């Protein structure tokens, strides 16, 4: 019926970020972490059904900067061009009083994959519960982003998803409430 | 911070058609977002993107001992891996979620915007249709298409602009790979 | 089973 699989990978200087992970179908399978330099599936389950060796994903990524080394002095040292992302915050299901959950904040259209995103409720961040995912790749090849966040619908409780990214010249605000 | 930045991307694509049958294997090197040189399963050989890959894809080419793996990788690379994978990707199968609810707004004068949500499901392959006392309801309904929440799941709202008259009843119907049989919500 | 990775070639320069 027609399916697609991409093994996507890429490395950011001067900053040294370096992305491996699987995608399938537009969702993501796992990525490799690359400080623990252990394999993250995004769905606990994946992991007992399937494995991956973290080391031969180091391996790449190794060579992905060794060509980045290369391919800057081909370009003449020409730099990337920001391109600010298009932030929609929204929830996971129907929203309902006292009833658990979860808010996102999908930060998409973007490049290069290095953005700053925070989570506010009245005023003051979050940081409780929260959880997100690594740059997703795009068909177009600029980036993609989710944030998590859980918590129970209120009457009086105003959500704001900030981000910040060199593209745009100023943070970046999506407000949320009830209503 | 605001020091250039240099980008490079690498894209290792499996292409299937009717299941792991037909298939076409991808190695895409990009530099920012320029693809410059890729291997097409369907080629054989590197091929230049820009000029910024010439150089690239007449040494790659040169070993052939190279060219061999990647001209075996639809069956070494794709087609392996989709047998793998194919328990938990291509047969996923979850049930969607649809509850029928009045907009929490109203953006349109006197007519009341029925909702109807349909979360949590996979694949993305789905419909939603609107009925009223017996009949579709194919014009005055539009929808926010297909949603990607992230975590392998998806929603989709499909509103629809109605003229409030009691006595009427509202049902929102839904198909799905992981249905048994249409799904559907009523609201009074 | 296991997923295998593709490689990445390296250029020269």
């Amino acid at each position: 019926e027609e399916h697609v699989i991409i093994q996507a990978e890429f490395y950011l200087n001067p900053d040294q970020s370096g992305e491996f992970m699987f995608d399938f179908d537009g969702d993501e399978i796992f990525h490799v972490d690359m400080a623990k330099k252990e394999t993250v599936w995004r769905l606990e389950e994946f992991g007992r059904f399937a494995s991956f060796e973290a080391q031969g994903a180091l391996a790449n990524i190794a060579v992905d900067k060794a060509n980045l080394e290369i391919m800057t002095k081909r370009s003449n040292y020409t730099p990337i061009t920001n391109v600010p992302p298009e932030v929609t915050v929204l929830t996971n299901s129907p929203v309902e009083l006292r009833e658990p959950n979860v808010l996102i904040c999908f930060i998409d259209k973007f490049t290069p994959p290095v953005v700053n995103v925070t989570w506010l409720r009245n005023g003051k961040p979050v940081t409780t519960g929260v959880s997100e995912t690594v740059f997703l790749p795009r068909e177009d090849h600029l980036f993609r982003k989710f944030h998590y966040l859980p918590f129970l619908p209120s009457t009086e409780d105003v959500y704001d998803c900030r981000v910040e990214h060199w593209g745009l010249d100023e943070p970046l605000l999506k407000h949320w409430e009830f209503d | 911070d605001t020091r250039p930045r240099f980008l490079e991307q690498v894209k290792h694509e499996c292409h299937f058609f009717n299941g792991t049958e037909r298939v076409r294997f991808l190695d895409r090197y990009f530099y920012h977002q320029e693809e410059y040189v890729r291997f097409d399963s369907d080629v054989g050989e590197y091929r230049a993107v820009t000029e910024l890959g010439r150089p690239d894809a007449e040494y790659w080419n040169s070993q052939k001992d190279l060219l061999e793996q990647k001209r075996a990788a639809v069956d070494t690379y794709c087609r392996h891996n989709y047998g793998v994978g194919e328990s938990f990707t291509v047969q996923r199968r979850v049930y969607p979620e649809v509850t029928v609810y009045p907009a929490k707004t109203q953006p349109l004068q006197h007519h009341n915007l029925l909702v109807c949500s349909v979360n949590g499901f996979y694949p993305g392959s789905i419909e939603v249709r609107w009925f009223r006392n017996g009949q579709e309801e194919k014009t005055g309904v539009v929808s926010t298409g297909l949603i990607q929440n992230g975590d392998w799941t998806f929603q989709t709202l499909v509103m629809l602009e109605t003229v409030p008259r009691s006595g009427e009843v509202y049902t929102c119907q839904v198909e799905h790979p992981s249905l048994t049989s249409p799904l559907t919500v009523e609201w009074r | 089973r296991q997923l295998y990775p593709e490689w990445t070639e390296a250029q020269r320069l």
